[PDB]
Order: C-alpha cells, then sequence, then structure tokens
C-alpha cells in the first residue's frame, strides 16, 4: 500500500490546509490508516461469500 | 574518418527555445476551468520563473 504520511502530505496541497492542524481543520482527513485499508478489503469480500 | 553523432541545427543555434517559451507562454494564458483557483496560480507562477 501507499504510506500513510507521504500520502496526507500530497493531500494537503490540493485542499491547500493550514500548517500543523491538518486533522482538525478539515475533517477530511480522519481515519485513514493501513489497519483500516486492509479491514475493508477483507469485509467487502468476505460480506458477499457469505 | 570518425562516425560522431551531431546535434540538430536549432539547439546548436539556441533557436528552440523559442519554440518553447511561445508554448509554454500560451499555456499560462489559457484560462482552465476544471481545476481550482489555488492550482491556476501555482503552475502559472511557477512558468514565469522559467
Amino acid at each position: 500500500l501507499v504510506s500513510t504520511e507521504a500520502q496526507i502530505q500530497k493531500m494537503s496541497q490540493d485542499l491547500q490546509l493550514e500548517a500543523l492542524t491538518i486533522q482538525s481543520e478539515t475533517q477530511f482527513l480522519t481515519g485513514i490508516n493501513s489497519q483500516a485499508a486492509n479491514d475493508c478489503f477483507k469485509t467487502l469480500i468476505a460480506a458477499m461469500l457469505s | 574518418g570518425v562516425l560522431n553523432q551531431v546535434l540538430n541545427d536549432n539547439i546548436r543555434n539556441g533557436h528552440v527555445v523559442n519554440q518553447l517559451m511561445e508554448a509554454l507562454m500560451q499555456l499560462s494564458r489559457q484560462q482552465f476551468p476544471t481545476m481550482p483557483v489555488d492550482y491556476k496560480r501555482s503552475i502559472q507562477r511557477g512558468i514565469l520563473l522559467l
């Protein structure tokens, strides 16, 4: 997977956020982990098979 | 007697830049709709320093 810190910093240039407050200024960037990327791919494949 | 590889006559003159800086001088004048205004500023500024 693409790393999280190299993705939010690319995502914070398009939204033109402020410095140091990328999580509080917009609620766009919340819950973006790699733990929840793998969790959603598993729970979409396994919910259709069962 | 030595086969050597020669650049073009436009690069050796410098006339190839007068084809470039009339191409990215029209690309700076084209306003473009699908992008936000802070993205138009960041391309038009870096195309001005060159």
